[PDB]
């Protein structure tokens, strides 16, 4: 709904639009998944990324 | 860092030491395959710098290890040591070869100001180094971490008689015990957003390490976000 | 209390518990011997209030406890239900009979507005109560406390769409699991300076509790420390 | 030396003086103790202490 | 170009829209008029008019 | 208006006298053909309040007036004269039958908080009203009005033993002999953009008239606006 | 009283004391007046002050 | 100085201007007998510098004028004009031989940077200056001065794409025709105390002179004001 309350639902980045209406938006070697509000790996090794198993 | 507990292999894959006349001297973060952030007092000086990404335990050999040499420093154009040793503690170093990357050798990321300085108010970071486990005491030989609150600006100005910069934020505790310390300079204050970690502060300085009554000084890394993506820029 | 540790007899001595209709429908703090000071939210009704101090498990004895009518009930000046149900939540409730002092009923230290607020900028206070253990749970037997960070104001305006007010703060975890509940509000957030507690804040509100991304919201004292000394001064 | 600087080494408050000294307080219940800047009990139940054995 | 930077050159107010774009807008009793920046009166007597020769 | 000029009829549209016990005992501003916005210190009485829109000399007939009897009082809700006499100082009169609009009665215009408050950011704004011309002297006969540039919080506060609120800012000269006073209250001060005139304050109070080192003292409208829309609502 | 009201009624600076008390003070090339709150010219050209007739 | 009024003789007697490849190409203020404080940008040449005090008319002889060589040049440390051309725009010029004080040649009183900052605060400054009467036009013959009130930082940022610095502070007017301009820049701003004028600024930069909408940008003395007095002591 608003970037101003809960990043807009944006798991990283938001930015505000006409009408009430947010787009989120994800960091370098990350895209953004189906729900249009998560983040995703879109590179083998995603910046800020654990992948060895601990 | 004093009081803070054994890193799991690949827990910090940003993560790189710093290596001269003396090992692990600082630390620093993987920016991309040639860049490495660290603090600008790490590097004022005329020694040679080896970078070593993909390391746990500075004393054993793991195979998940990545040896450089800096072949320039850019410190910030503000950082002035002969006005202040820590203000604009910030620089970035230059790889002679790119590094590889891995589960174990990966990029922290780099949010924009905004962001950065939102994740940082989310007031609890990780700190991460093989800096000294206690105050005037040995280096860690296993990577070590700590997470630190983040602290109220005033109160930090209370603390201590040396001025805080606008460049700098306090993280720590209070009661001593739990600080970075020498040797962990330079290396990542991270925050995690939905677990991806992005870089929200550089390791700078401190008084006497894991004091009551006093707190980590760190580089305020949203004021630099757009310094680094300017000058580690690859294409 | 969700998430928190079972207090030791005596380490709160100045909590509380209000009973009414329900036990443990809130909590208070002891500001001398006539007088509690706890939410105004939990004292807007119509039925009769029981405070008891020295208390520790609510369904036994211990022999340390004292139970005392409420005769009068100042909600402060500016609380208003009608327009926000947290705003200015503070209220005194005056004792029909002293309490008498003793190792488990003990007053609660109040500093001057500038110290409360230094204190609080600490960062770290102590909240106790007999509130649910889990969101929509039971209610404690033994008293809880938690330990809660503060919470950057600009990072709690953005975890809601309620209006957080200049009247309150925010603390506690981001993670979820740990938090005050209902049951608590009225209670204390005390901080600790040197072995001496000093009230921080009154336990006011929040959403569902402990639930990952939400923060405890917090009556900040120092805003009515003066209207606190000028109402219950006894000589 | 100053208020301004770990609250002029006062235990609970510190008030400026002429010349950078300090004066230091203790809340109701306490007293500035030998050192002129520690606070303790000159009550029998002092505020925000924990007496009770832990 | 942006709301933060000369009022995005609207008149009266200013939103933000998606991709450096913004919207113009007027408060009651104006419209925004032909060039999509400036106000002009859109009843007999607008708010705030100084209609009476000066 | 002290130190200020006469306005030409029409110049501010929206300016109404208040006329009770006293003729010209506060002003206010037309919010729409039915509603009066002013000080609730103005209408904290029993006495009947009649309106007067469209006038220019309070003893003579330009032909351009309208007058009007108040049918109800809202002062703010937060308003409490037991408290604090100008804290929360702004109310809203219902008028029994409607103003008609024309050139010489036109409602001010009322942004929302944000623009409110840029609009009063711009520095300077216009007070006019048939208060005293000079401390404790008699009232104007024709509408005055001054221009005053916004004054700093701080330096507001530091002139004055009085509490300047959050819910108040300052207006004025340093050097005395320019200010509102007595008989100004409940009118408006309204910053001009791009030549419509926008609400940003409510004529409060002050100590003694155009003192030197002494500030107007004024309602911030920008907490208002929002309260002014909704009760002012027609359709 | 204070040097938070009025500037404890000091022409220049003011500094404050324990008890309610204050200091008032000059800069360079003034000296604090008889009444302990003005600052008068205590050299030939004191700084910022306009000596030639307007 | 666009839009001010002739100085009367000795009405700013601080006042100095800098004369070089081309004469009154910048202003600067005396702080005592060997030093003037200006604008860094002034003084990024190549090309000798002289000093002229008591001067009124930039072409005539009043017989109060006193021309001096700058033997040095002190740009503030954190000035870098390959960044920015105006951040910590503050520079010393030491004088070749010692200005004679007298009723025309008189330095001006520079606060600590608390009450440097609580002048500025007050609101309203005097800028004055040799440099163009309007923009792109000629130079003043007779010493201009203006009053600029204090612009709020929002609004100043607001008014422009590009950055205001921390370092420094806008004044001036909305409207248009009023503001200093190209060869004032390195003078003072100044505020008058009890008839003792203080320096709150160094005149900068801005960016078409008295352009409506636009406001002056000046150095914020208050955060240089230790390193003038540090810089320029003489025993
Ligand atoms: N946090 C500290 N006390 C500290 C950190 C780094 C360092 N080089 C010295 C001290
Ligand atoms: N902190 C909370 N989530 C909370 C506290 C009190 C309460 N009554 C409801 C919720
Ligand atoms: N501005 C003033 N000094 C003032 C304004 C209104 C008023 N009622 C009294 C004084
Ligand atoms: N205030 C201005 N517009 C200005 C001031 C100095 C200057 N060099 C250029 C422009
Ligand atoms: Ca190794
Ligand atoms: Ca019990
Ligand atoms: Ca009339
Ligand atoms: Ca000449
Ligand atoms: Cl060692
Ligand atoms: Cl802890
Ligand atoms: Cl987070
Ligand atoms: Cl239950
Ligand atoms: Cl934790
Ligand atoms: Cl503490
Ligand atoms: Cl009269
Ligand atoms: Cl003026
Ligand atoms: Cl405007
Ligand atoms: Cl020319
Ligand atoms: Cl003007
Ligand atoms: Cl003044
Ligand atoms: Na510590
Ligand atoms: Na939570
Ligand atoms: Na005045
Ligand atoms: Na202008």
């Amino acid at each position: 709904m608003t970037c101003n309350i809960k990043n807009g639902r944006c798991e990283q980045f938001c930015k505000n639009s006409a009408d009430n209406k947010v787009v989120c938006s994800c960091t370098e070697g990350y895209r953004l998944a189906e729900n249009q509000k998560s983040c995703e790996p879109a590179v083998p090794f995603p910046c800020g990324r654990v992948s060895v198993s601990q | 860092v004093v009081g803070g507990e054994d890193a799991k292999p690949g827990q910090f894959p940003w993560q790189v030491v710093l290596n001269g006349k003396v090992d692990a001297f600082c630390g620093g973060s993987i920016v991309n395959e040639k860049w490495i952030v660290t603090a600008a007092h790490c590097v004022e000086t005329g020694v040679k710098i080896t970078v070593v990404a993909g390391e746990h335990n500075i004393e054993e050999t793991e195979h998940t290890e990545q040896k450089r040499n800096v072949i320039r420093i850019i410190p910030h154009h503000n950082y002035n040591a002969a006005i202040n040793k820590y203000n604009h503690d910030i620089a970035l170093l230059e790889l002679d070869e790119p590094l590889v990357l891995n589960s174990y050798v990966t990029p922290i990321c780099i949010a924009d100001k905004e962001y950065t300085n939102i994740f940082l108010k989310f007031g609890s970071g990780y700190v991460s180094g093989w800096g000294r486990v206690f105050h005037k005491g040995r280096s860690a030989l296993v990577l070590q971490y700590l997470r630190v609150p983040l602290v109220d600006r005033a109160t930090c100005l209370r603390s201590t008689k040396f001025t805080i910069y606008n460049n700098m934020f306090c993280a720590g505790f209070h009661e001593g015990g739990r600080d970075s310390c020498q040797g962990d300079s330079g290396g990542p204050h991270v925050t995690e957003v939905e677990g991806t970690s992005f870089l929200t502060g550089i390791i700078s300085w401190g008084e006497e390490c894991a004091m009551k009554g006093k707190y980590g000084i760190y580089t305020k890394v949203s004021r630099y976000v757009n310094w680094i993506k300017e000058k580690t820029k690859l294409t």
